[PDB]
């Protein structure tokens, strides 16, 4: 049957409520937070995934951080709520990296909560609420839609993310790194998320120019929009033929096209998706905090790795290698970007064993010149052999 | 359909499997324990798995280009999507995403979340994204007829509105701020909440050249990454001195208090060394450690947070607090990635936040008129120049505005600041210089 | 699909936009009213439709909201009072223009 | 009156000798140099302006470096030859900064040479061959033509250089700076020389768009060349009418013109110089050597100072102020750029007392973004009061 | 003589006055004690002062735009110039400058310079520039008719050629190199001399899209500033270990030897502190000083020259020498200043330098065809891409080619690299994805 | 200055270039003929002049050296053998084109 909410399609503007925004955060605060907000004295990381904050008046609030898949069901949300109601008086929150945090005001409840969380697993096997993500570790991965929902991807998001966190799980439940290692993935160059400011960034990219649907382009597309959408000016207006007649369309110079797909974003008659052509570019060295060194962009170190569902072994292996070498060679407090700035790029490649390609050398506009080396300072590596 | 060999592989491993999670919801909808009368196919999630499995085999997405759906009165908030195989996967022929406005810093009660889940189970796929990267609660997948129904129940029963999408103001978000952090320089959540309400019109009805984002960080650590992922970033700081408790300093040197609150306990780095881990790493070298006493030459402190981050029980933020405004951050398309560029070094950060709002509104007044079609603020700045941004916000140029002054001599001047102006007569010039 | 109304045929997509701007006819508007929350067509509605159609023919793209308001003299609030779904899904759709694109 | 060389203008190509290049350096080598070239052991700076090199075999060559005006008469060059004949067997050389060096093989001859040089002054009183320019000092100033010979200058070269060296004479005859301080000047933005890579750079700049001689431009100019000569695309081809006459010409968008004068270089019909409009922009922080820090460009810290012949007081005082603050605040081995990198820009302005202006903020193309400050890191200075 | 109130002021002060010197030459030509029949006006320098004085008064140059003069056979070498008040200053109506080829590193003998002066006094103004910035001996001021007479004498009597000017390969120059420096990694003067002789035709006859320059430094100290002032910069270095004399090291620590060979002697910096002045300043921190022994991890040495510069008597350059090639340096116009970008990290630099010449000619073959009109190599690189430069020179890409990898994903692939090429049929695509 | 040759009058600058391209005529070539080291004009000297003039009229500029050589087929060396002053001061001056500008 049609179960109505009360909305009247015949009189859509009748009883319409608008511009109310979200509920105020204050309505959902745990009592200990609401009371001591702004009066915190200090904090302490007790274990991987467990925090304690102490207010000026002595009150304490313990936080248990749990990893989550971001893409989740209502059933899973209801389970977090079940746990929240059982140990936290119905309270909980989500972090800026999509982990879940449960808070309690006393040690004994904390122990009970923690003991309970460790017993929750899926049939298949996987942990439902793995405790961790604090301190010098790898806490989840900021990611996108991929093949789950978007039309412009060059790769998947949930799949790769699951494969990478599985291989780095030991890094999530421990605090053994020189500093936090932020990982992020974006399924296309629009780069939603934080790929451009993370220690390791994964971005989906294409290697083939878009296909042109001349018969419908001028019907479905605002040509000036497709032309202006090209960073390298590879799109130009042209006359084409359809059924022998004259029609307005666009022409793409494959020599100026770097397959970003922005023209497709603006025009549905310029698809470029491709199973063998699409893959992932790997970046490293970015950060957003201002701790010691200023924030920085992540840099492309591996121009392309093929898509290999469901576990992307080649890509996963590259990420692991970088983390291992970095963790073994960097000094305390050094972010991947810090480390590389200290040892030098040639040394980075030498130590990681990653092959360097001219594809990593910037060639986009005048700023490109700055990425080149205007100094005699360089170290001899096997690359010079 | 149901046969999903590739996806099944992703049910193995320790990390919570989205596949195992989606399969549980499929089983739940098939069982329908609560006798719900699902308003979209009960098998919606089942077909999601089936089409995802297909994409895994072909290595290609199966969602048609874009889509334009929504609710009356608003110009955004819902990201429509139609699968490109309707016949093979009727369950996701329509698979719209609804962006729901979330409470600042995402604090929730079970009662609230369950109420949301009740509405979505009945009118949606039962799948979600617990928080899209901008902050919104994401309801993943529904059919067009349910959009108005869901909006009605959300507003009337849950007092909850839609989030933002399109060429307007997107959903703002903040770090947890003063709610549970001792480094917070201002109430990030309240500022986020007030401005979100203040600019509801600009968020629901696209009136901008393009998308615009607000993000609020309590301090330079950037837990919500504002100066990377927002056009207008507010990052708290202080203007006075770092507070130092020598007694606490001694506890760190003695080993009773662990560096960085125990963030590095998983490896044996050795006993704390204040000289090598704090004094020696300070970017400005404005710290001193002598005769057991720690000091900081605050005048030369850039407040990068490192020392405070490392000895949080001994070093505290100052009392004279405010925030900095950095603008123009964006992802690459079209002209290249951009992080926030410092605009207002220090400004008041207390409700009703009139000072901050004034900068916001002055920027919009200018950008809404001068910005080219779908040109982000960051790109308008590059095209038109930082100088112009300073003029429209009534801001005096200061050294703090640059990481480096220019090294090209292509200096523009205002005619009015050049004696004699620009109107010159070639014949007069020809009197002193023969052709 | 193809909308059949008042003896006219209008090829559309899943969102209700004409696949071909040239197929636009006054009947298209009368047909779309309801779905776009419009009871009666006013001269003000027409003024906007005509503008959108003129701009598109002349520039090959839909006009920016600021230009729509500038030329017609209608602020955004008014535009929505006339077209509840907004300038895009509402006015442009009814003006026969192609479906809007880009990140919403 | 006319005295022939042997050339025959009636047969210009007969007996013409071409492509012989310069004489080979070895033909002018002093004996001690020719003998130990490439066999040097070490060197040491004995006194300001005096050096000694010691070969691996023991031989020694002493060098006396003298300041020079660069622009000189044949009489001065002959006086330098007279000196070399007297103490150096006729040998001498010029440095890459246009100072003159005399070399001898023994300490007694050296002492005699130095005493003599110090006995040489012009009638007006200036030293003809002042000794110095070594170690952490302010050696000669790399400069250009100015009003002495060029048609595109915005300021003079010889005048300012003499005025500045007179002020910085102590620093040439002594070695009391933290590191070398190179000063160079360019008569126009073509920046011939080393302005863009010096510790202190001086460049003449205009502040007014070009005047356009529409009546004669066509005949005098290749239009397309003037159009392409503009970095900001200020110039476009137009059909103009002068005195009821149709003529091809160009139009300048004064809003896009930053008075670089490149169009004039390509077209004589677009002169721009102006007595009150022209002046000098002051730059600091550049260096070319790769010692410790990589090379760097000098940066504009004072957008404009007026021309004030014949001694440019305003400009000269600022230069001296920079050197004084630097000398006092910089650490050993710190070049002016190294110094500003350590203390920060707001601090530099605070110590020097120099006014900061929006004109110093780069606004030239995509690269300008990188000159802005993308970090919360800054110090409070009087600028924020 | 013309009254010169302003220039007279520049006769005061300690620094050698260019005015007093010019005046002396005016005096000399006035007395003419040799009885020369001056080929241009004896009062040439007098009028030069007069017009310079005029310029000081009006603050504006008095030279007409450009000028086109020279000698048969060459397309450059002489910069024409005519004053714009010939009536007022006849003596400089014609005031052409002649660029004369100078010996590498400017070593001269009295006899040679004197012979040049003899020629100039007779056919010139008596005024010179002892070496323009590029290196040429500059003869400042003469008339058109004297150009061929001067050229005849220079080539037939003094065996000396003209320098370069225009859109070709300009006069090359080097640091003094091995002639009087223990840091020189190769014979800079010889390479300079040989290459100048080798490309005489490219130097005398404009065949390039624009000007092109060579400069050669013996080591990274850049005494001729090659990587800042030449399109093709050759900078010496080594690839083996730095030579360390432990006994000499003790001498520095003990105070016998002065740091940096006594370059900071005019000021008191305290006693030498090897850790603070050397080890701790090393860019890579690859140095070690333990138990009175100095050690260097050459593998991590970028050979920046600092330690060697500071302890010349204790630290020497390696024995396996060569040079680095950096290209593209240029002054700002049009697109902006550029410094040399590293192209060949290490290349052999021994007579007759074939390997170096190979790179040169490969770059020319490319740039001569691809460079736009009046576009410097550096600019062509920016426009066409560094990768292109690598291809035409047969140079393999290495991490050493960047200061930092790209941070934008706009990556170009060669069709041959991508399986399936770029020829696709949208028809087959629709087979899997419905519109 | 004002030139008087073969009953013709040419306006010239200090360098010997015609002040106005339109004032070119064969008489001119015969005038500057010797001042450019050329005793007799050949079919080759003409082919170059013709090309330079056609180019200028078509592009508003003198052609790059590489283009002059590519079209005429004359190598740089040959150009000089024909015009000892080179393509600029020699050919362009004789072809009636405006004086070269830039560095040198
Ligand atoms: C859903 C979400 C990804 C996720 O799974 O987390 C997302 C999804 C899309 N983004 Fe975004 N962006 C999301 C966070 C971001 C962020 C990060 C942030 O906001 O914190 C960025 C970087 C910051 C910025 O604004 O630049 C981001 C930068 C972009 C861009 C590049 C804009 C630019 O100027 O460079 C595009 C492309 C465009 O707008 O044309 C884009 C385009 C898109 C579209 C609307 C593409 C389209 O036409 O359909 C994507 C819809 C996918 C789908 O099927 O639902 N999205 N996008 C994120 C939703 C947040 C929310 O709460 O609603
Ligand atoms: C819970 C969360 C805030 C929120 O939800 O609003 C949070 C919480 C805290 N972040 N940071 C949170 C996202 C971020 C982000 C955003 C991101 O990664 O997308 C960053 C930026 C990353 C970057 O720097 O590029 C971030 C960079 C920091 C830093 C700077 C660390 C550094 O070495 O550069 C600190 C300082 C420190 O760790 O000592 C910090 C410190 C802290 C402290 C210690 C502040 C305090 O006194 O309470 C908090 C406890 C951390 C812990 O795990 O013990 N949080 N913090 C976020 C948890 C994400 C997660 O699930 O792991
Ligand atoms: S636009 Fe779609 S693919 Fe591309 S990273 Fe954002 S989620
Ligand atoms: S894919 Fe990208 S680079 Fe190729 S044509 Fe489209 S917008 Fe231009
Ligand atoms: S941005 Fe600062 S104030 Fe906000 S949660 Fe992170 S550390 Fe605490
Ligand atoms: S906050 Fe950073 S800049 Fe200031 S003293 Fe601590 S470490 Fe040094
Ligand atoms: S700095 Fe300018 S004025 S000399 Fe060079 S081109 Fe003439
Ligand atoms: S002066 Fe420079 S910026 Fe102005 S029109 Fe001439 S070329 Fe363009
Ligand atoms: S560049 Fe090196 S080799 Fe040449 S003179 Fe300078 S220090 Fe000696
Ligand atoms: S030459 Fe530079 S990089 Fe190598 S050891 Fe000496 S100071 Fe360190
Ligand atoms: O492809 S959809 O937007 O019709
Ligand atoms: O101005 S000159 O070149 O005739």
């Amino acid at each position: 049957a049609f179960i109505s909410s009360g909305y009247n399609p015949a009189k859509p503007m009748e009883n319409r409520i608008t511009d109310i925004g979200p509920r105020k955060f204050t309505e959902f605060f745990p009592p200990v937070i609401a009371k001591n907000a702004g009066n915190w004295d200090y904090h302490e990381i007790l274990e991987p995934g467990i925090l304690v904050h102490v207010a000026k008046n002595g009150d304490k609030v313990f936080t248990v951080r749990c990893g989550a898949a971001r893409l989740m069901s209502t059933s899973h949300i209801r389970e977090a709520c079940e746990i929240a109601k059982k140990f936290c008086n119905g309270h909980l929150r989500f972090t800026t990296r999509n982990n879940i945090e449960f808070m309690v005001d006393n040690e004994e409840t904390l122990k009970a909560l923690v003991a309970d969380l460790k017993t929750r697993k899926f049939a298949a096997g996987s942990f439902k609420f793995p405790i961790g993500g604090t301190g010098a570790s790898i806490s989840n991965i900021v990611h996108t839609q991929g093949w789950v929902y978007c039309h412009t991807p060059a790769t998947d998001a949930s799949g790769p993310v699951k494969a990478v966190m599985d291989e780095l799980f030991e890094e999530f439940t421990s605090m053994r790194l020189p500093a936090i290692v932020r990982v992020s993935l974006a399924c296309c160059i629009n780069m939603c998320g934080a790929v451009h400011c993370s220690d390791i960034g994964l971005v989906g990219i294409h290697r083939k120019p878009p296909m042109i649907d001349h018969e419908n382009l001028a019907e479905l597309c605002e040509i000036p929009l497709a032309v202006a959408a090209c960073p390298t000016a590879a799109v130009k207006p042209i006359t084409a033929e359809v059924n022998g007649q004259k029609v307005k369309s666009v022409a793409i110079n494959n020599d100026r096209c770097m397959y970003c797909g922005n023209c497709y974003t603006m025009c549905p008659a310029l698809p470029l998706s491709d199973g063998t052509g699409d893959g992932i570019a790997i970046m490293v060295g970015g950060k957003i905090s201002n701790r010691i060194k200023v924030p920085s962009f992540s840099k492309v170190v591996v121009a392309f790795v093929p898509n290999e569902p469901p576990r992307w072994p080649t890509m996963a292996k590259i990420v692991k290698k970088i983390v291992e070498v970095y963790a073994e060679d960097a000094r305390k407090y050094e972010r991947i970007g810090d480390w590389i700035h200290r040892i030098g790029w040639e040394t980075f490649y030498e130590k990681t064993g990653l092959e360097f390609s001219h594809h990593c050398i910037d060639d986009f506009r005048d700023p490109a010149y700055y990425t080149w080396r205007q100094s005699t300072q360089f170290k001899f590596v096997s690359f010079d052999s | 359909k149901h046969p999903t060999p590739m996806l099944d592989e992703l049910e193995k491993g320790p990390w919570p499997s989205f596949v195992s999670d989606i399969k549980q919801e499929c089983d739940n909808r098939a069982k329908n324990p609560k006798g719900l009368d699902y308003q979209i196919p009960a098998e919606c999630p089942d077909d999601l798995l089936g089409i995802l499995e297909l994409s895994f085999h072909e290595g290609e997405t199966h969602w048609k280009h874009g889509g334009i759906v929504g609710v009356f009165g608003y110009g955004g908030g819902v990201i429509g999507r139609y699968c490109d195989q309707p016949e093979m996967f009727p369950g996701v022929a329509h698979f719209h995403t609804v962006r729901l406005a979330q409470p600042a810093a995402k604090y929730y009660t079970a009662e609230y979340l369950e109420a949301i889940c009740d509405v979505w189970d009945l009118r949606g796929s039962g799948l979600t994204n617990m928080h899209g990267s901008t902050g919104d609660i994401v309801l993943l997948g529904t059919q067009t007829p349910q959009l108005e129904e869901i909006f009605f129940e959300m507003t009337h029963n849950l007092n909850t509105d839609l989030g933002g999408s399109g060429s307007n103001l997107r959903t703002p978000e903040s770090c947890l701020g003063i709610s549970r952090c001792e480094f917070a320089c201002y109430d990030t959540q309240l500022m986020c909440y007030q401005l979100t309400q203040d600019y509801q019109d600009e968020l629901h009805r696209p009136a901008f050249p393009y998308k615009f984002k607000f993000k609020f960080d309590g301090c330079p650590n950037g837990c919500v990454a504002s100066m990377a992922r927002s056009d207008f970033a507010v990052i708290g700081t202080w203007k006075d001195d770092i507070k130092i408790d020598q007694e606490a300093v001694k506890a760190y040197v003695g080993g009773e208090f662990k560096p960085n609150a125990g963030a590095h306990a998983g490896r044996d780095w050795g006993k704390f060394d204040i000289e090598a881990e704090v004094v020696g790493l300070c970017p400005t070298g404005c710290m001193t450690y002598e005769s057991g006493t720690l000091s900081i030459d605050n005048k030369n402190c850039t407040r990068c947070m490192h020392c405070i981050n490392t000895m949080p029980r001994a070093l505290k933020i100052g009392d004279e607090r405010g925030a900095s405004i950095l603008v123009g951050a964006k992802a690459p398309v079209l002209d290249g990635a951009q992080m926030g560029s410092l605009l207002i070094p220090f400004i008041a950060a207390e409700e009703p936040f009139d000072e901050v709002k004034e900068v916001i509104e002055n920027i919009w007044e200018w950008w809404m008129e001068e910005g080219k079609n779908r040109e982000r603020l960051g790109e308008t700045m590059k095209r038109v120049g930082f100088q112009k941004l300073l003029e429209v916000t009534g801001t005096k140029a200061v050294p703090q505005h640059v990481s480096e002054p220019r090294h090209n001599p292509y200096i523009f001047f205002k005619e009015e600041e050049v004696p004699g102006g620009w109107s010159r007569d070639i014949s007069d010039y020809r009197k002193r210089h023969m052709r | 699909a193809v909308v059949e109304f008042a003896g006219s045929a209008f090829e559309v997509d899943e969102d209700g936009f004409l696949n071909a701007f040239d197929d636009w006819c006054p009947e298209w508007v009368k047909y779309a009213k309801g779905s776009e929350g419009i009871g009666a067509g006013s001269a003000d509605h027409q003024k906007i439709i005509d503008f959108l159609q003129d701009y598109y023919k002349a520039n090959g793209i839909a006009p920016m909201v600021r230009i729509l308001s500038k030329v017609t003299g209608f602020k955004l609030k008014q535009i929505y009072e006339l077209f509840p779904s907004g300038p895009g899904k509402g006015a442009c759709k009814m003006a026969g223009l192609p479906k809007p694109t880009g990140c919403v």
